[PDB]
């Protein structure tokens, strides 16, 4: 299908950024979109065929390269906070309404400074004894708090293996400081198991939160620990 | 020029939902429906260019070129069908006009409601086992946090339930006072 | 209104000689070129002032991109036909798509392809099929018929979109296309080879090009042979034609709802 | 299958010696597209010649119109020299 990199990226206002896209379906046409809340996909630039590109609805602050038939790069000349969005690369066989094939997506966050970038604090909360006795069920609650920007992926692992049954994570994080513009986030998830499953010693429960923050190349002068891409967990 | 679809729709698991889409385009070269799951890429569902109804499993798409509308029909609704449904129409200049999407929420069928609030240690309050009809309201106090209801499916035990979590640096008795909570709610 | 048509042609030439482009696409409203694109200019340009004056830069900007894409697709389709036929050297690939809006309000639509200037595949919008002339065309037809969405798209394009574009361009070019310029018709008598008199009926300065000319003996069509001249462009936007016989003769001319008789 | 061009040389208006007119050379029915057209005045190539862009027929063949402003005379011989792949040497078609 369509392969786009990176899935997440933090940028300081004024920084350059390149998003890569590759399709190995012998498709001719390629597109770069941005997905914002409350609106339909906005086309930035498109490439009708190898050797041609043209502007879309929103081309200002961006430029593109149809490197070859396979690749279509998107460059951000000087990152601006307005460019904080989710970017999708798409490809079509033809131009006459062949279905579009989408890349996995790239969440870009543009900040004036990186001074408020914080990884999450992860804590797991053991099921209530009253729930165990009332329902014969056991609900494990996980909390990821004080993270910024909202670039997280919460997963549950029971006895070293990822689980999806009896799992439910919030679709949108919570603003811990709703009045502030640089509010940090909190995100919960629940894992529900049978009473007897929770009561078995040797059954292991782990909440995992993958944070996408800073990279080795990003400068860090602060007293605190550099808020890099890391996995934070609770058991 | 313009593609219109509802912002959001709520339907019950096992039931049928029809997501409408009306287009006011300068020319017409077909109407597309794409499915986008939360935090995922959109994937093609259907294409219609001539009048009629095209069925692809539990999903069907209809087009009325004279009436300038289309619909995406989902039969035997499943919790898995909770996604955003994107409507797109193609111009006389082969340009896609993308709709803002429709978030489809599937209300689970809660067979044995058992409303109850609980305390948990590593604090945390969990309001759970309430019917899909009750709604969870947002916090009042600054340092008090309440998440909206979220449906878990214990595929194993053929059991679905709703829950909302509360936390602060406060008691579980007072935690959900801003929400119209069932009268038969269990408080240990 | 009279019968009007919209048609677009594509021409692909593999291994072309010097000068000659690899790809040309030209549109027509009746006998009038309306638009042009080639692999050299790499731009869609108007071929009529009324096209240039009525269609905004964005129409030409967008269609140039589509044509750059269509150019590429044509280069590939011709390479596959040559592979199939096991042909080397320079060969042509052509396409003609289009539609007609008849006097009565009914429509016709067509989509055809040629290889080396001979019919290759003819689209049937009524059965959503491709008529293959040979085994190579048959391989393409099988591939093409597999996408039912593409066939349906084409039927909508030929029937709805094409007609809407024609009506649009007919309004833009109203003063050219919908005008009538009546013909100037003369009869010329001559004793050619001894005992052989040739009567020529010559018509000129007419628009539209469709004219009907015939000879009559006493009021019934001349069962003898009538030699018909072609409808030729005079170069001023008008057309000319003729009709001749060898011997009470009369020339009959019918043009744009007016019938004219020239008795000898 | 290659097809040789049909060449038709004719004036715009009924011709009359000493009265200005336009000589037309209509070249049609040919396949493939590469063609060379020239209008001649007593065997010499006319420089001031206007022409249509390559035009397309429903039978897959092509056509063009080449013209020049001219004033016919008894002494002057006008013609249309055409060359195509189907032609061993250029064909000089004389006007009537
Ligand atoms: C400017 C409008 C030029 N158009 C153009 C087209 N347009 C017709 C139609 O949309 C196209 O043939 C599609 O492929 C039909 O499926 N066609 C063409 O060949 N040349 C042109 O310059």
């Amino acid at each position: 299908g369509v392969t786009q990199t990176p899935k997440f990226q933090v940028l300081k206002t004024g920084q350059s950024m390149t998003l890569q896209c590759a399709q190995d379906m012998n498709h001719n046409s390629m597109y770069w979109y941005r997905q914002d809340p409350g609106m339909g996909l906005r086309l930035i630039y498109y490439s009708a065929s190898e050797g041609t590109t043209d502007k879309g609805e929103v081309p200002n602050g961006y430029n593109v390269s149809r490197l070859n038939k396979r690749e279509f790069s998107l460059r951000l000349e000087s990152a601006a906070p307005s460019q904080t969005s989710v970017y999708f690369c798409a490809s079509t066989l033809g131009q006459e309404g062949q279905p579009q094939h989408f890349g996995e997506g790239s969440r870009l966050t543009v900040l004036e400074d990186l001074k408020n970038v914080f990884p999450p604090e992860v804590a797991v909360f053991e099921p209530s004894e009253a729930e165990i006795s009332h329902t014969q069920k056991a609900t494990l609650v996980c909390l990821a708090t004080g993270f910024y920007p909202d670039h997280v992926e919460l997963s549950w692992w029971v006895n070293g293996k990822e689980v999806h049954s009896g799992v439910c994570t919030d679709p949108q994080p919570l603003k811990e400081q709703p009045a502030l513009n640089d509010s940090r986030y909190a995100l919960s998830s629940r894992l529900r198991v049978s009473a007897t499953f929770w009561q078995n010693p040797r059954n292991h429960f782990r909440c995992q939160v993958q944070f996408y923050g800073l990279s080795e190349n990003d400068e860090w002068t602060q007293d605190r620990a550099k808020p890099v891409t890391q996995i934070v967990s609770a058991e | 020029q313009n593609i219109d679809q509802p912002t959001e729709m709520t339907a019950t698991e096992g039931a049928i939902v029809q997501i409408n889409c009306t287009y006011q385009t300068s020319g017409f070269n077909g109407l597309f429906w794409y499915q986008q799951h939360a935090g995922e890429a959109p994937t093609f569902l259907s294409y219609n260019v001539l009048d009629g109804l095209e069925e692809k499993g539990r999903f069907s798409s209809f087009l009325s070129r004279s009436k300038g509308y289309s619909y995406l029909l989902l039969k035997e609704l499943q919790m898995k069908d909770s996604a955003s449904y994107l409507c797109a129409g193609m111009d006389s200049n082969y340009q896609l006009i993308w709709g803002a999407g429709t978030k489809l929420i599937i209300k689970p069928d809660i067979q044995n409601p058992d409303p109850a609030v609980y305390q948990l240690r590593d604090s945390v309050c969990l309001f759970t086992d309430f019917d899909s009809q009750t709604n969870v309201s947002q916090s009042k106090d600054s340092d008090v946090y309440i998440t909206d209801k979220c449906v878990l499916d214990m595929r194993s035990m053929d059991f679905k339930s709703n829950s909302a979590v509360a936390w602060s640096n406060f008691a579980c008795a007072n935690a959900f006072n801003n929400s119209i909570i069932p009268e038969d709610t269990f408080f240990p | 209104m009279r019968t009007h048509s919209l048609r677009y042609f594509r021409l692909g030439v593999s291994d072309p000689i010097h000068g000659v482009p690899e790809f040309i696409s030209v549109g027509y409203v009746d006998s009038h070129p309306i638009t042009t694109y080639d692999s050299v200019t790499r731009q869609k340009e108007p071929r009529a002032p009324w096209m240039a004056e009525n269609l905004a830069p964005d129409h030409w900007e967008r269609y140039t991109q589509l044509l750059r894409g269509w150019q590429q697709m044509f280069k590939v389709e011709l390479k596959r036909l040559q592979r199939h036929y096991n042909h080397s050297g320079s060969h042509t690939y052509q396409r003609m798509i289009g539609c007609e809006l008849l006097e009565d309000g009914s429509t016709t639509g067509f989509l055809q392809y040629a290889y080396d200037g001979q019919d290759f595949l003819i689209f049937n919008k009524d059965t959503l099929s491709w008529l293959a002339v040979d085994n190579v065309a048959h391989t393409i037809k099988q591939a093409w018929e597999a996408n039912q969405h593409e066939l349906l798209y084409q039927k909508n394009w030929l029937e709805e979109e094409c007609i809407a574009w024609l009506k649009r361009f007919l309004e833009y070019g109203k003063d050219t296309l919908q005008r009538t310029e009546p013909p100037l018709v003369r009869v010329n008598r001559k004793e050619t080879f001894p005992g052989v008199t040739a009567l020529f009926c010559k018509a000129h300065g007419f628009y539209p090009p469709e004219i009907y000319m015939t000879w009559m003996k006493n009021g019934e069509e001349i069962v003898q042979e009538i030699d018909y001249g072609d409808i030729l462009p005079s170069g001023d936007g008008t057309y000319q034609a003729w009709a001749s016989i060898e011997l009470l003769y009369s020339c009959h001319v019918e043009h744009s709802g007016v019938h004219m008789v020239l008795q000898v | 299958i290659q097809r040789t061009p049909k060449i038709q040389v004719y004036s715009r208006h009924p011709a009359e010696n000493g009265k200005s007119n336009f000589l037309n050379c209509y070249v049609s029915g040919f396949h493939p597209s590469d063609i060379e057209v020239d209008l001649l005045k007593n065997g010499e190539r006319i420089e001031k010649v206007e022409h249509s862009d390559l035009s397309f027929s429903k039978d897959w063949s092509f056509y063009l119109l080449y013209y020049t402003e001219f004033t016919p005379t008894e002494k002057d011989e006008y013609a249309c020299r055409v060359n195509h792949v189907t032609l061993s040497q250029p064909k000089i078609v004389k006007w009537d």
